[PDB]
């Protein structure tokens, strides 16, 4: 090219990133999803309709590890998403080849956001359109972690991301406590995942993955089937 | 419309509108035709004298890519002569590579994904050229192929570039292409050309007639019409 | 290390033995020192054993994408002309005996010789290896112009199994090909 | 809502929008073309019509369907220039995998290598993002027959029956009506419905000479493109 | 060193031995030397130690790379095809001698590669200093499509014909059963060589070594 | 050779629930001594350290550098750092100079930061990890250190026993090397405290 390399961000006279906040309206305008931190474990779960009955199920998958023990969702917009995928799986095995040691949850935030960080400021391109949820469960206790397209990161006891977060923000006030099981709080996934789905609630429509301490795992549909079998 | 600076941006319904606009400034360079019989092909471009100072057979619009492959360019000269070194480079390397003449179903898709490259940036503009390609071998037959400034290109068996595109190839198709002779077909070229504004906004043309087959042994070359000047002793007879 | 290419009417016929050795210790019992490339085409290889297998790859890769781009089956002195380009440019570097061989719809039969130095000619046959220098009065006392497939599929095993003999680098059981229009017949015979 | 500069280049617009790429999605509507694909049983079936408007145009340098490897064809629309260009990537980046990886690549992974090139033309600014769709088949072992459609703006997915073109809402409405019995596909019931599905969207009820099959199976697993014959032979099959 | 490996019916054992020497001196007593690939793939190592140990980390952290975006089971071919182009690019200078095994959807799959790139697809391989007596065991009693016990036992012989031929190891025959289902890992299988007892008194008293200057530092 | 350019000799030897590291202290060119008092023995962060033998000027250059990136590791992580991550950590240092590489040979001990478990280990020079249990020697009297340790080690000793058995490892095998001694320095370390001794040997 030319060789241009100027940024397309500046300050507002009011003090504000403009195009940072539009990246947030887009994410606020995806896919639903919600994520609790339990005792024992971590419990991740998503939104996925398809827009016809011809679209398979089996082929495009939204709950995705990254280590045998850290999974991740999003909830913005899909052909994004799979750049910081790949981005963090290659950053993960640099971490492994050096200190031959599986990365902990808090050390992958630090280095993903920075990622996302290098895109607003740098030239010509726009920043992403995908929030995240990471999760894992390393050295006994399990985390929970949130990113934005501003490069910011959080720690959360339970949150939801998505269409309607406002309401799963006060659902899950109402509902989550201190400590649960793992089983107790994926039935308190679907019920706030209940809240703004469709009509009919099947073993495909919705996509849910744990973390025990035993590693991550994203369930089949035999499972949720028989977890959503009139289990509220 | 308030849309169509860069080539790198849509329109709103749409399309890429540097590329339409491209297209017809070819639209305006004078008409250059190219017919294929069944042991060749035969070239013909109405190229008209600027003013007395030509020195006959000046800045030719016929050129000569390999031992094989000619142009027939219309359009921005200047531009079709840098786009004539792409096709010339292109044939070494394959010599140089693979030891064997190239294919000109290969060589047409080498030279339109170049053409493509200038309809994607902002930095630089399509092409506003558009030419044909001609050639003859014993294992292939004769083919003839056409690229436009967007870069599209495929094969036909009679064209036309130039203003009179549609007056042109009206009167291709009603010849009988298929069992002809290219001798019998390079008086069949000159009364095309000269069906078509002979003087009528302009004051004067020449003929020029390239020529690739069996006839010339796979060679490229111009045809002799300085020989037997057959052309217009037989163009010319259309007065009545 | 043994190499045999000859062609006939039809298409070609290839042969070698096996015995990779390394000094004076036998590291592989039976090899199979004939390759495909696409098709119709083998080559087999001599010399250094990690630059010859990095060649062949490297030109089944070219070859390979070049055919799918033309919608056409390649010509043999198409692929003898990609061995010429490597083994020319990095000469000094490498240690290669490659002999292409293989049926072609355009000429039948064809093969081609490609030595240490980068140079490329067609033969009628062509031999080559370490213990070729020993069979290489008796090919062409034996070879005669015209043979059909059996008389040189009986050929080229007289021929590799007097150098397999006597050789110590050679040896081992030889591996058969014949090339032809119709298919590739492969066999692997011990006598 | 235009804000900055959002109508022009690929930045987001208030209420989250870019509307470069969602030009894009009406750009493969300037083809004027509708492509239709059908898994349904042990093989997958491509259908598209082809558009000869013109006598001294070819008929085999025409036809969309395009092999990528022996086991992987493709269909192509929207604009032809864009839409080559695709397909040159598509056979470099399968015979790297080859390279690499020493075995046949998947038509899942091939697809996203694919919508990851689509990623950075709409993600990097200054770089026009390909208006063309590219649908695929082929046979995965231990899987059976796979069909996948990738978008211009990166989205790809796998799914049974595909319209792509013009039509896609008169289709898809009609395959959905079609394929929501489970009615058995014996490969002669995969055609019938790829062929009376476009026949009455279209409502041509056409001639032998304007579509084409593509076709992979598990008897033959090659691509394979159907002859001007055959084509007839499952036309008159239909004829009831 | 020794290393060796082997086809039965249904699958691959590979055997290694457990000494690194230095010069002509015993440096470790236990090393471990069959190294993990994937949960199919295992490899053997021979040649420079430090050279075999940061190669086989790189194709394993790529192959975790490459299965978890495939979505499926590696392929044996796809290790080979990674080592053998990597140790080409170096010219031979990384010394690195392996033996590749595992099983795949297509079967079992055992290679040998050699550090200037050259690699062979064989039944029964030996590589290292004392693959020469390893493999007269081979030779001497191989036959195709043996049983499970019968492999394990044959290996188990063959690294025990390097250990007593010279540079062997303080034997601890190390093996790695790799079947279409169950994966094994072996490191005490066979103990022959034992440290004989010590039968002096060293008797050694608080305070029998003079000490110019003490220093404690408390901590918590 | 290079690594008998200036001498050296490192040992460290595992305990009970306790572990020790020695060297010597003499600094010197080929045969001419300079000085007695050269470190050979780093702390790196607490019940852990590393001792370094072989040419002087890697000595320096390697403990220099290990600290650079020691203490960005400890700062973007609130912990500290374990003992076989420390051992990653070198082994990826030395491999980098695969063709240009230092003449060191370090050797580590350290317990758990946790857990009260001990750790020795020692690498070549360009980065083979090797843990035992018993004891790591390295440096130019390596072979006389392999003939006291194979006699003198018991699996479980006190702080006691450890502290004689090393000292009479260090002081009979380099008395009979003559590029090394001087003096030699001991660290005993424990969960509890960390004890430094000097101990009275040949200065000739």
């Amino acid at each position: 090219e030319r060789g241009y390399s100027f940024s397309l961000t500046t300050f507002s006279p009011s003090g504000k990133l403009v195009q940072i906040e539009y990246a947030l309206a887009a994410v606020a305008g995806g896919a639903p999803s919600v994520g609790i931190k339990a005792a024992n474990g971590v419990v991740l779960a998503t939104e996925k309709k398809q827009k016809s009955i011809l679209y398979d199920e089996r082929s495009v998958h939204k709950v995705e590890p990254i280590t045998k023990h850290i999974g991740l969702v999003y909830s913005g917009m899909g052909p994004d998403y799979r750049v910081l995928v790949h981005r963090a799986r290659k950053l993960a095995q640099q971490y492994y080849l050096v200190y031959q040691e599986p990365i902990p949850t808090a050390q992958l935030v630090q280095r993903v956001a920075s990622v996302m960080q290098e895109y607003t400021q740098s030239g010509g391109v726009r920043p992403f359109g995908v929030s995240l949820l990471i999760c894992g469960w390393n050295e006994g206790r399990p985390y929970l972690f949130q990113s934005d397209p501003s490069g910011a990161y959080f720690a959360w006891k339970a949150t939801a991301m998505g269409k309607n977060y406002v309401n799963g923000k006060t659902f899950l006030e109402k509902r989550y406590n201190e400590d649960l099981e793992l089983e107790d709080a994926i039935h308190t996934a679907i019920l706030t995942l209940k809240e703004s789905f469709e009509g009919q609630m099947t073993e495909d429509n919705i996509e849910v993955g744990i973390c025990n301490e035993a590693g991550f795992r994203r369930l089949t549909p035999t499972e949720v089937k028989d977890y959503l079998a009139a289990i509220a | 419309t308030g849309y169509d600076l860069s080539a790198s941006t849509f329109s709103p319904d749409g399309r890429v509108f540097q590329v339409e606009y491209a297209m017809k400034a070819v639209e305006n360079s004078s008409t250059a035709i190219g017919i294929r019989c069944k042991d060749g092909v035969v070239f013909g471009v109405e190229k008209l004298v600027l003013s007395k100072l030509y020195e006959e057979g000046s800045n030719k619009r016929l050129f000569n890519v390999d031992r094989h492959v000619g142009m027939a360019v219309a359009g921005l000269l200047a531009d079709a002569r840098s786009l004539a070194d792409i096709a010339r480079e292109e044939a070494s390397n394959f010599r140089s590579n693979f030891g064997y003449n190239i294919p000109l179903k290969h060589l047409a898709d080498r030279v339109a994904m170049y053409v493509h490259a200038y309809t994607l940036y902002s930095a630089v503009r399509p092409f506003g050229c558009s030419f044909m390609l001609g050639s003859y071998s014993v294992n292939d037959g004769a083919q003839l192929y056409m690229i436009d400034p967007s870069g599209v290109s495929y094969g036909y068996w009679g064209c036309a570039i130039g203003k009179a595109r549609q007056a042109a190839k009206t009167e291709i198709e009603k010849l009988q292409m298929k069992e002809m002779t290219c001798r019998d077909i390079v008086k069949e070229v000159a009364k095309i050309i000269y069906i078509v504004h002979d003087e009528v906004k302009d004051k004067a043309f020449e003929l020029e007639l390239s020529w690739v087959g069996e006839l010339t042994n796979g060679r490229h070359e111009i045809v002799p019409k300085d020989i037997r000047e057959e052309a217009e002793k037989y163009a010319k007879e259309s007065l009545k | 290390t043994t190499i045999m290419a000859v062609q006939f009417d039809g298409g070609v016929v290839l042969g070698a033995d096996s015995r990779t050795t390394t000094g004076s210790y036998i590291a592989n019992r039976v090899t199979d020192k004939l390759t495909p490339i696409h098709d119709r085409i083998f080559c087999c290889r001599s010399g250094s054993a990690a630059d010859t297998q990095a060649v062949a790859d490297a030109v089944t890769y070219q070859l390979g994408f070049h055919s799918i781009e033309l919608n056409e089956p390649p010509l043999v002195h198409t692929a003898a002309s990609l061995f010429k380009e490597m083994c020319y440019r990095y000469r000094e570097d490498l240690m290669a005996g490659i002999i292409i061989a293989g049926w072609d719809p355009q000429e039948g039969g064809q093969v081609y010789s490609v030595p240490m130095g980068g140079m490329m000619v067609r033969q009628s046959f062509a031999i080559g290896g370490s213990g070729s220098s020993y069979i290489y009065g008796y090919v062409d006392a034996t070879y005669r112009e015209g043979m059909t497939k059996e008389e040189c599929l009986q050929f080229t095993a007289n021929a590799l199994a007097l150098a397999m003999e006597r050789d110590g680098s050679s040896g081992g059981v030889i591996r058969l090909a014949a090339i032809a229009e119709s298919g590739v017949e492969r066999q692997v015979l011990l006598g | 809502s235009s804000a900055g500069f959002d109508r022009h280049i690929t930045i987001f617009s208030p209420e989250g929008r870019l509307y470069q790429v969602e030009y894009a999605f009406k750009a493969i509507n300037q083809g004027g073309l509708t492509s239709v694909a059908v898994r349904g049983k042990d093989c997958a079936v491509i259908v598209t019509q082809k558009k000869v408007p013109d006598k001294l145009l070819d008929s085999s340098t025409v036809t969309h369907l395009f092999k990528i490897t022996e086991n992987i064809g493709c269909v192509m629309t929207g604009m032809t220039a864009d839409s080559r260009s695709q397909v040159q990537r598509a056979r470099y980046e399968a015979a790297n995998w080859k390279y690499k990886y020493g075995y046949e690549i998947p038509v899942d992974m091939l697809c996203k290598r694919i919508a990851d090139i689509s990623q950075v033309y709409t993600q990097n600014a200054e770089m026009r993002p390909l208006g063309c769709c590219m649908i695929l088949i082929g046979i995965d072992e231990e899987q059976g027959p796979q069909v996948y459609k990738c978008d211009p703006a990166g989205y790809y997915c796998g799914f049974k029956a595909t319209a792509a073109g013009v039509k896609q809402t008169e289709s898809t409405s009609f395959l959905e009506k079609k394929v929501k019995k489970k009615f058995d596909w014996t490969f002669e019931q995969t055609v019938e419905t790829a062929i009376t599905c476009l026949s009455t969207v279209l409502s041509i009820d056409f001639k032998p000479s304007e579509i084409e099959v593509g076709v992979v199976t598990v008897e033959n697993p090659k691509f394979r493109i159907l002859t001007e014959a055959e084509i007839d032979a499952h036309l008159v099959a239909l004829a009831e | 060193t020794t290393i060796a490996g082997v086809v039965y019916k249904d699958g691959i054992v590979l055997g290694a031995d457990t000494r690194a020497t230095e010069g002509m001196v015993v440096a470790d007593k236990n090393c471990s030397k069959i190294h993990f690939i994937s949960p199919n793939i295992y490899c053997c190592g021979a040649g420079t130690a430090a050279d075999t140990d940061m190669t086989t980390q790189l194709i394993s952290s790529n192959l975790e790379l490459h299965s978890l975006s495939t979505g499926r089971l590696p392929r044996v071919v796809t290790a080979n095809r990674m080592l053998k182009q990597m140790l080409f690019r170096y010219q031979g200078y990384i010394g690195a001698a392996l033996v590749l095994g595992g099983v795949d959807v297509t079967g079992p799959h055992l290679y040998s590669i050699y550090p200037h790139g050259s690699t062979d697809k064989l039944p029964y391989v030996t590589m290292g200093s004392g693959s020469l007596a390893a493999m007269a065991v081979f030779e001497d009693k191989f036959r195709p499509d043996m049983e499970e016990e019968e492999a394990k036992n044959l290996v188990s012989e063959a690294i025990a014909a390097g250990i007593f031929n010279d540079l062997g190891s303080g034997s601890n025959i190390d093996l790695c059963v790799i079947s279409k289902n169950k994966l094994d890992f072996l490191r005490p299988y066979t103990v022959p060589n034992k440290k004989g007892t010590r039968l002096g008194r060293y008797r050694c008293e608080k305070g029998t070594t003079a000490v110019l200057t003490e220093k404690i530092t408390p901590l918590e | 050779s290079i690594m008998s350019y200036n001498g050296g000799a490192v040992m460290a030897m595992k305990g009970k629930n306790c572990v020790a590291i020695a060297a010597d202290r003499r600094f010197g060119i080929q045969a001419q001594m300079v000085t007695t008092d050269f470190q050979k023995i780093f702390p790196m962060g607490d019940r852990l350290y590393i001792g370094l033998a072989g040419l002087a000027t890697d000595v320096q250059t390697v403990a220099q550098r290990l600290k650079f990136r020691l203490n960005l590791y400890e700062l973007k992580e609130g912990r500290q750092i374990k003992p076989y991550t420390l051992m990653s950590m070198v082994a990826n240092l030395l491999y980098e100079k695969r063709f240009g590489p230092y003449y060191t040979e370090p050797v580590i001990a350290g317990l758990d930061p946790k857990t009260f478990k001990p750790f020795i280990c020692s690498l070549d020079l360009i980065g083979c990890p090797m843990v035992t249990d018993d004891f790591v020697v390295s440096g130019t009297c390596a072979e006389q250190m392999y003939g006291m340790c194979e006699s003198l080690w018991e699996p479980n000793m006190d702080p006691d026993h450890l502290f004689e058995t090393i000292s009479q490892a260090m002081l009979n095998a380099v008395d009979r090397d003559a590029v090394s001694g001087m003096g030699v320095i001991v660290h005993i370390i424990e969960k509890d405290k960390i004890t430094t001794r000097t101990l009275k040997a040949r200065m000739d």
